[PDB]
C-alpha cells in the first residue's frame, strides 16, 4: 500500500496473507469468506508468461494477528480453483481464484469473515466518488534503493480509495477493460492520494453498509500500471459480478 | 455466514476505527 497507514489491531481480520512454502516468501493478500473459504487474485496462482504456477502444496496461508503470544493461525489448502476463463493471456479479465483449507479456521477477536455482497448491496454502494478500504502487506513504494529507504512495511497497510467513473477507467490506460473489473483512486486533481502495490494483489477492497454496517468485499486488488501514479488508478476484480462463480465452487465441493 | 463483516474489536464493541467515518462520510 503506497501512501496509506498502519492498520489498528482487528480491523482488518479477514485479511488473510498467501505465503510460498519455500523459500518462505510473501506472495499476495487474500480475504477470508466463510472458516474453510479463501478468496484471493488468479495471477497470485498462475501467470504463464512468468513461470508462475503455483498447486495448493507450494503454498501456505496465514490469518490472524501478525512480547505477545503468536496467535497468528498457519493452515494449508486443500484445493486451488482458478476461474475457468481467467484471461491470463491478455488483460487478467476474470483475475479470482478460491482456496479451501485442509482444514477450518476458529473466529476469534483477530480472526473473522467479510461478506459478500447481494444484488441490492453491489448496486447501491458500488458508484463514482464512494470510498472503498484497500488493506494489504504490499510494498510502500514502486521503487526502492535497497538498504537506503523503506519499502516492505511491519505492520498491515489500510488506505482509503473512491471508486472511479468507468469512462475515466477506459481512458486512463490502453488495457482492455471489462465489466468484471473496476477502478479506484483519486485524480491528480484531488489532492489526497494512496494505491494498491506489488504484494497487495488478491487482498480485498471492501466497503462498509450504511445500511447494517457490516463490511463487503466488493473487489480483488488485481492490476495497476505502476504504484500511486498520477492519472493511472489499481483494477479491482468485480467480486459480485464474479459471484456466481464463487456459488458454483462452494456449494458443488 | 450469519455474523460476517461485523468485527470483534469495533462493530461488536461499538467503537470505530480511525479512518471508516471518512468511508460513510464519502456516501454522503
Ligand atoms: O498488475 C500488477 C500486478 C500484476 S503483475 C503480472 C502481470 C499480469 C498481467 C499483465 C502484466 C503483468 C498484462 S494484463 C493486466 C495489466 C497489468 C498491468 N500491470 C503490470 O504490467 C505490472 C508489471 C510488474 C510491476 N507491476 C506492474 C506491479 O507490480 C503492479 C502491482 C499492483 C497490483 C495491483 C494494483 Cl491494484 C496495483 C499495483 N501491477
Ligand atoms: C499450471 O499447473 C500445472 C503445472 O503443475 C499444469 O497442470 C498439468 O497439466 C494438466 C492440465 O490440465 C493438469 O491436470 C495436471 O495435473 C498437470 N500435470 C502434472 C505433471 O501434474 C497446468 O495446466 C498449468 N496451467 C497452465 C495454464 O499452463
Amino acid at each position: 500500500i503506497v501512501e496509506g497507514s498502519d492498520a489498528e489491531i482487528g480491523m482488518s481480520p479477514w485479511q488473510v496473507m498467501l505465503f510460498r512454502k519455500s523459500p518462505q516468501e510473501l506472495l499476495c493478500g487474500a480475504s477470508l469468506i466463510s472458516d474453510r473459504w479463501v478468496l484471493t487474485a488468479a495471477h497470485c496462482l498462475l501467470y504463464p508468461p512468468w513461470d508462475k504456477n503455483f498447486t495448493e502444496n507450494d503454498l501456505l496461508v496465514r490469518i490472524g494477528k501478525h512480547y505477545e503470544r503468536n496467535i497468528e493461525k498457519i493452515s494449508m489448502l486443500e484445493k486451488i480453483y482458478i476461474h475457468p476463463r481467467y484471461n491470463w493471456r491478455e488483460n487478467l479479465d476474470r483475475d479470482i481464484a478460491l482456496m479451501k483449507l485442509k482444514k477450518p479456521v476458529a473466529f476469534s477477536d483477530y480472526i473473522h469473515p467479510v461478506c459478500l455482497p447481494d444484488r441490492e448491496t453491489a448496486a447501491s454502494l458500488l458508484q463514482a466518488g464512494y470510498k472503498g478500504r484497500v488493506t494489504g502487506w504490499g510494498n510502500l513504494k514502486e521503487t526502492w534503493t535497497a538498504n537506503v529507504g523503506k519499502g516492505q512495511p511491519s505492520v498491515l497497510q489500510v488506505v482509503n480509495l473512491p471508486i472511479v467513473e468507468r469512462p475515466v477507467c477506459k481512458d486512463s490506460t490502453r488495457i482492455r477493460i471489462t465489466d468484471n473489473m473496476f477502478c479506484a483512486g483519486y485524480k491528480p486533481d484531488e489532492g489526497k492520494r494512496g494505491d494498491a502495490c506489488e504484494g497487495d494483489s488478491g487482498g480485498p477492497f471492501v466497503m462498509k453498509s450504511p445500511f447494517n454496517n457490516r463490511w463487503y468485499q466488493m473487489g480483488i486488488v488485481s492490476w495497476g500500471e505502476g504504484c500511486d501514479r498520477d492519472g493511472k488508478y489499481g483494477f479491482y476484480t468485480h467480486v459480485f459480478r464474479l459471484k456466481k462463480w464463487i456459488q458454483k465452487v462452494i456449494d458443488q465441493f | 455466514e450469519a455474523d460476517c463483516g461485523l468485527r470483534p474489536l469495533f462493530e461488536k464493541k461499538s467503537l470505530e476505527d480511525k479512518t471508516e467515518r471518512e468511508l460513510l462520510e464519502s456516501y454522503i
